[PDB]
């Protein structure tokens, strides 16, 4: 059924809608069995023939949809089929024949080789091969234990007249010779030249083993000649089939598409002929693609790399023509909307379903037995760069596909196996990555100049995707391969300009500050150079003034001093002094919005990133860690910064106009790890006691409220429901840090009961009693968490802990 | 991976269950069933 399906669907018949959703349903239901080398279940693993079938299906549907006129209904039904088919199709699959006949119910073209002129320099050994094949017929009989006899034998059940050629009448010798004549005359007819390789022209024991080794091109000729045989009998077979008017024979399908079990006769005939040629001295003469390019990963990526320049071609002059007169002229509207309606979801799902294979390395096999090649990795990196260049300073034009393109750019920001990109990789592609970083740095510099259009482009497209890139580099520790040489300088001016945005106090940068803080925290987590604390920055190898050349500093304008590069970023000691003063003063989020959304993310991502480069972790590998710790952050520094964070939250639980607690807790989640035990009684116990007292007082107010029930109780209910929303807000603002703290110090309390911990359990228990006794507290909890979507962060926090 | 504490759920009462351990080639383990509590480390950490 899949064979017939692959036959019909590439034509995109308007009646093939049901087969289209048939493929969709089949490949969402069954995808592990097709893709995973490990078997799905009792079913097992997919077949090579079926894998080739869906392969040819999906390339054929891709090109047929690329060339058919844009139909909204057909394309909309087709793209889930494409996504499901590609998801179930493994990327590393290599096809049976990369280059073959690829012909075109069925009308296989026959060969009029009787009319085709046949030289007589070869017909002598064609006749000898005809006699040899009838002798091999007798040999097959003697294998079948019905050794060939001259007269009719009833028990023989086989050929009753086959005789040695002397007594064998030539009237039947002609009618068994003529099919062999047509066979090899067709073989010389399909632009193949045969001749005696060496000098030369009823039971042959030596056979012709069709399974011996042979050259690729000549074996492809053998496959093409078996297809020729299939066409030869297929024309008369369809002549009889069209008389019937219904159904089809299992062998009445294209020879390449059909299964291996049925092509046995044609394959054995053609290959036995070819081995007969090779063994008996007949030379016949009529691509070389490596396995990496033979993979569908490389094949699809080749189509994709082709798509980027095509897309940019029409969209560039499309925005030009709509900026000049708004003329509806398009080069190929069908292809334009084919991309805009099909390819964006396709890459969206493919780079999420097969992201693990792309990220998987032959050295470090992240995937379950499947890894891409280094070649594939650098040109998916160039694929990402090309897609970025398609929409560089251009996402304002795209409105209908804007969420799609930005999302796909996040996905290509992920799954970037770039360890093997500067290594064994093309420096043109590395220069594409450098151009990405330099263009981003130039555009963000323009952004900070306007911030004191391309600015909205920075708002929607560049900032989140670049944050995703910094996240990816930090997570997969790709700093040594992604950011290096001029990329380091471009990131240097980027971080300087972003901290200048932190300096600036206008309303637009204030609104944009959350995304800037996310980007800078991810940057610091992916940053291999101690930009902060530049006192011992020369010890850090990754700095330009340690590895990069003095000559390149001279030609790039580097002042040979990181402080002279970016004097905007001050010393961590002064950040300590400032945050300590704010904590002691009880200063407000309104007073320090820049710190919260710029420098706190950087700090809380800097201490854990540089916890091994600082005195917090002396190098356990003494010979490897020869240089002294270049960074100055210690466990004492981490404890003290946690104290500052606890101090600012305890400063402004009272205010209600602060919804940045969610991002603050998310950023501070790693920085609450490795906290000293006295931090409990210093800050955790006072804070939990504060909200214990607040919960008791507010529930007492709700007690005097629930004493009554009327409209006045309703307006008081509004007041205490706002109070409850603040209660839930700060409970699940400070609890995620607390769970990691108590996870760290639970072993000590369990080994020795610590009265601070027991009092902390008493406090949280009293809040638990209040939560159980207060009904409106629970429903405000539900309302706040689900409507504001804290529940996802709650699940993530509970999963990591 | 899903964030569930229990590894296995919905276990029928069956005939019962027994402590079992499988060792690969050249592996050394200490199957402390819990005869002596002082020898039983981390029980107070998780189980007491």
């Amino acid at each position: 059924l899949l064979r017939r399906l692959v036959f019909d669907v590439p034509i995109l018949n308007e009646f093939a809608k049901m087969p289209l959703k048939l493929l969709t349903n089949h490949y969402e239901r069954c995808w592990k069995y097709y893709c995973l080398p490990t078997g799905w279940a009792n079913f097992g693993v997919t077949s090579e023939e079926e894998l080739h079938l869906t392969r040819k299906l999906f390339w054929g549907i891709f090109d047929s949809l690329a060339h058919k006129k844009y139909d909204q209904e057909l394309y909309r039904m087709a793209m889930p089929c494409l996504c499901a088919i590609a998801g179930a199709l493994p990327p590393d699959y290599v096809d049976a024949s990369y280059s073959s006949k690829a012909e075109k119910n069925f009308d296989p073209r026959p060969v009029e080789t009787l009319n085709v002129i046949i030289p007589e320099k070869l017909d002598s050994f064609i006749n000898k091969f005809a006699e040899y094949t009838h002798e091999k017929w007798a040999f097959d009989k003697i294998q079948n234990n019905w050794s060939y006899g001259e007269n009719v034998d009833e028990e023989l059940k086989t050929h009753p007249m086959l005789r040695p050629y002397k007594t064998f009448s030539e009237k039947d010798k002609e009618i068994y010779r003529w099919p062999i004549k047509e066979s090899l005359k067709a073989m010389i007819a399909w632009e193949w030249t045969i001749e005696k390789a060496r000098e030369g022209e009823y039971n042959p024991q030596p056979p012709d083993l069709s399974g011996v080794t042979l050259s690729r091109e000549l074996q492809a000729m053998a496959e093409q000649l078996a297809e020729n045989y299939h066409n030869t009998w297929g024309r008369k077979k369809k002549q009889e089939l069209e008389a019937k008017g219904g159904g089809t024979h299992p062998l009445l399908v294209p020879y390449d598409t059909l299964t291996a079990k049925e092509k046995a006769r044609d394959r054995e005939k053609a290959q036995e002929l070819l081995k007969f040629l090779q063994m008996n001295g007949y030379a016949v003469t009529r691509l070389d693609t490596s396995s990496i390019e033979k993979r569908f990963a490389f094949g699809f990526l080749q189509q994709l790399l082709r798509w980027m320049d095509i897309s940019q071609e029409f969209i560039a002059h499309l925005e030009a023509v709509v900026s000049s007169g708004r003329v509806e002229k398009s080069p190929h509207e069908q292809e334009i909307k084919f991309f805009a309606k099909i390819l964006l979801p396709l890459i969206n799902q493919y780079f999420t379903n097969h992201c693990l294979y792309f990220l998987s390395t032959p050295a470090k096999v992240l995937g379950s037995g499947g890894h891409a090649s280094n070649k594939e990795k650098e040109m998916i990196t160039s694929l990402f760069c090309k897609l970025a260049a398609l929409v560089r300073h251009r996402v304002s034009l795209f409105g209908t596909d804007a969420p799609a393109v930005v999302n796909c750019l996040h996905i290509l920001a992920r799954s970037l196996d770039a360890r093997t990109v500067m290594k064994s990789g093309p420096e043109i592609v590395k220069a594409g990555l450098r151009s990405f970083f330099e263009s981003a740095s130039e555009d963000i510099e323009k952004m900070v100049e306007n911030l004191r259009q391309n600015l909205t482009y920075t708002t929607v497209a560049l900032l989140p995707v670049l944050t995703t890139l910094f996240q990816h580099i930090a997570q997969h520790q790709f700093g040594d391969d992604v950011i290096l040489d001029d990329v380091q300088v471009s990131c240097y001016r980027t971080l300087c300009s972003i901290y200048s945005l932190g300096t600036t106090k206008n309303t637009y940068v204030e609104k944009l500050r959350p995304a800037l803080g996310e980007c800078l925290a991810r940057l610091a987590a992916a940053m291999p150079v101690a930009f902060l604390e530049p006192q011992l920055n020369e010890y850090n190898a990754c700095s330009v003034y340690t590895t990069k050349s003095p000559r390149e500093r001279a030609i790039l304008g580097l002042p040979n001093s990181v402080e002279e590069m970016c004097p905007d970023i001050p010393v961590l000691d002064r950040l300590m002094a400032d945050i300590g003063g704010l904590a002691e003063s009880g200063a407000r989020y309104t007073e320090m919005p820049h710190v919260i959304e710029i420098t706190l993310p950087m700090l809380c991502s800097y201490l854990p990133r540089w916890w091994e480069r600082g005195p917090e972790a002396p190098p356990p590998a003494l010979p490897a860690g020869a240089p002294p710790p270049c960074t100055a952050v210690t466990s004492d520094h981490l404890n003290s910064l946690l104290g500052n964070i606890l101090r600012i939250i305890v400063n402004n639980l009272g205010i209600d106009e602060a919804t940045w607690m969610k991002r603050l807790a998310v950023f501070a989640q790693p920085i609450v790890s490795r906290a000293r035990p006295e931090l409990l009684h210093s800050h955790f116990i006072p804070t939990i006691g504060r909200l214990r007292k607040r919960a008791g007082k507010v529930v007492a107010e709700e007690e005097q409220l629930r004493l009554e029930a009327k409209a006045e109780a309703e307006e008081g209910e509004l007041l205490v429901r706002d109070e409850f929303s603040v209660l839930c807000r700060d409970l699940y603002a400070l609890y995620p840090l607390l769970i990691r703290y108590v996870d760290n110090n639970r072993a000590h309390w369990l080994t020795e009961p610590n009265a601070n911990a027991e009092e902390l359990f008493r406090m949280v228990g009293e809040i638990f009693i209040y939560w159980s006794k207060s009904h409106n507290f629970k429903r405000e909890e539900q309302n706040f968490v689900v409507q504001n979507e804290i529940n996802n962060m709650s699940f993530l926090t509970a999963d990591s802990k | 991976d899903s964030g569930s504490e229990t590894a296995f759920r919905e276990i029928e009462i069956g005939d019962g269950f027994l402590p079992v351990c499988s060792l690969g080639p050249g592996q050394v383990g200490h199957l402390n069933l819990g005869q002596d509590v002082s020898s039983l480390r981390f029980f107070a950490i998780c189980g007491l």
